[PDB]
């Protein structure tokens, strides 16, 4: 569950992150791909090469994706349930591949935001993003 | 683990400018912050209660060290991490019974310090490098439960 | 999300155990230690050997637990608080070896009932333990 | 993986007994229900759409046996399963890109077929040393990854 504390520090952290949502996105998606290559085979429509107009376009939707869940943290199930669907249902995303990806948002956080990346704020981002992670894979059937 | 050239390359420059006084305490402190079971091998370390406690403890710091220590030697082994790491393993394996999932996490957790520190410098081919180390030692420090 | 199917499915199965629920707890249990032997060092005020009444004492716990979630399967965060207050913060149980338990019950029960462990009910049972799971890992802070 | 003689013997004698024909569809037929986003690497199989259909579906049984083979020579060669399963690991981490942590869920799911068939009979330490034996399997057949 998340604390009070918890959702104070996501809420500053990713108002910080500003007119940089969607690129910081397609980031943490460049980095999925490229450190962990099992991920690219759920984009075969997509070039994954740097500089890509797909991967900047969905980087975007998923920070939008995220901003939602911010904006609705206490409501975060009923937020993401068509998300949920998506993931779960039409492309089998693998559950381990959520872990993945939060890594990787974790990482592209901690490299642009410095001062907010607190342990604390560590520690409130990641308790997010598995929360988040936990509904788009609530799903399966 | 196999890293080319050019991995090679990206890992042994940034490693060179580590702090190795100190980011391996940053490294321990947040992996007992951001998962707090594993707060439960490590009960001697006394002041836990808090981040600021666990960061700012002398102990952890001093572990956190040795633990870096072991991540320095690691690279420069990457062609033989079983060995190195036998000692090691049989330690967090057959004494400890650390399970070795969080061997992952802790090489996860390293990869955010050093992004937290090089910012921009720490590009996406240079983290999927350090993710290949990474995960070599911690298959290597879980070689006791195979 | 536990589907009407899969409550029905759990709760029919769970019916088949009757007062052998004490029984196939302790047994999970053991199980688990001798399989994963690193989940034996949360016990080491137990005698973890065969036998042994302490492991058959708490296998009763693990049983009506199970059965308490079963019960209010629609309530389940609300009835496994405590339990999962007790799980993560005092003891500062792995999430990890929530999935080794939860195995380990799935093969006592196969084991147990081969006419109830059909592959949808397998399937339904693997659900909810999983949930069970999530709840028991839910408070870590 | 090292089994003890006890062991060996508990896993062969089980062995001998098990439906070589049936239980590895039995098992990969439960791994697609259970585990369903694994049917993405089984589009062209055909109707997957309920638990029956899976389970009766004429080329899971069919791949099942194939898997179970596996098995069966991974168990003949406890010694050595990385070089029996090299091909296969090239094939399941180079090819598929099949996530390894489905390699354990298809191992754990052969270990509840086998509870299934055999009752009482699959003992807890039955259970212990066929457990080192599918995790052995999953190590094995990730090695491509390490
Ligand atoms: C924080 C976790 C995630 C978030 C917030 C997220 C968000 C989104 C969003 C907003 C979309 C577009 C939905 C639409 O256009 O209708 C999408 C699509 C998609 N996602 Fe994710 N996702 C996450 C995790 C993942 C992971 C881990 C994978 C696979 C490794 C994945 C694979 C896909 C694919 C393949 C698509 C469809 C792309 C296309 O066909 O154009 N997602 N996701
Ligand atoms: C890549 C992962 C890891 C590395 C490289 C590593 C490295 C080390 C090193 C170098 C030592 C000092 C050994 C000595 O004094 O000779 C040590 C001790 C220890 N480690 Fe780790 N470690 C890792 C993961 C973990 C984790 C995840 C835990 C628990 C959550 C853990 C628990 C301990 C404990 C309790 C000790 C003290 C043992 C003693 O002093 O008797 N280690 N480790
Ligand atoms: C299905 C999952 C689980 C259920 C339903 C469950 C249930 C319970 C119950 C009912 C108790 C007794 C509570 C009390 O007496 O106040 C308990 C205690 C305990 N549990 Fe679990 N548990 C689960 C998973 C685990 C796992 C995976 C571990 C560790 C590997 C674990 C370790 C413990 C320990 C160490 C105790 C305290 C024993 C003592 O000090 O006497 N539990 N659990
Ligand atoms: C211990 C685990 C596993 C074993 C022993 C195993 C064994 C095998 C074997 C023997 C084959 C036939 C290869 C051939 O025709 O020469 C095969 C093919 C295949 N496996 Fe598995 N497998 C395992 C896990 C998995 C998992 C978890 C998945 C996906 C979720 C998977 C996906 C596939 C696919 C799609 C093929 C067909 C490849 C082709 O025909 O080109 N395998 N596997």
């Amino acid at each position: 569950v998340l604390s009070p504390a918890d959702k104070t520090n996501v809420k500053a952290a990713w108002g910080k992150v500003g007119a940089h949502a969607g690129e910081y996105g397609a980031e943490a998606l460049e980095r999925m791909f490229l450190s962990f290559p099992t991920t690219k085979t759920y984009f075969p429509h997509f070039d994954l090469s740097h500089g890509s107009a797909q991967v900047k376009g969905h980087g975007k939707k998923v920070a939008d994706a995220l901003t939602n869940a911010v904006a609705h943290v206490d409501d975060m199930p009923n937020a993401l349930s068509a998300l949920s669907d998506l993931h779960a249902h039409k492309l089998r995303v693998d559950p381990v591949n959520f872990k993945l990806l939060s890594h990787c948002l974790l990482v592209t956080l901690a490299a642009h935001l410095p001062a907010e990346f607190t342990p604390a704020v560590h520690a409130s981002l990641d308790k997010f993003l598995a929360s988040v992670s936990t509904v788009l894979t609530s799903k399966y059937r | 683990v196999h890293l080319t050239p050019k991995e090679k390359s990206a890992v042994t420059a940034l490693w060179g400018k580590v702090n190795v006084d100190e980011v391996g305490g940053e490294a321990l402190g947040r992996l007992l912050v951001v998962y707090p079971w594993t707060q439960r091998f490590f009960e001697s370390f006394g002041d836990l209660s808090t981040p600021d406690a666990v960061m700012g403890n002398p102990k952890v710091k001093a572990h956190g060290k040795k633990v870096l220590g072991a991540f320095s030697d690691g690279l420069a082994h990457l062609d033989n991490l079983k060995g190195t790491f036998a000692t090691l393993s049989e330690l967090h394996c057959d004494k400890l019974h650390v399970d070795p999932e969080n061997f992952r996490l802790l090489g996860n957790v390293l990869v955010c310090v050093l992004a937290h520190h090089f910012g921009k410098e720490f590009t996406p081919p240079v983290q999927a490098a350090y993710q290949k180390v990474v995960a070599g030692v911690a298959n290597a420090l879980a070689h006791k439960y195979h």
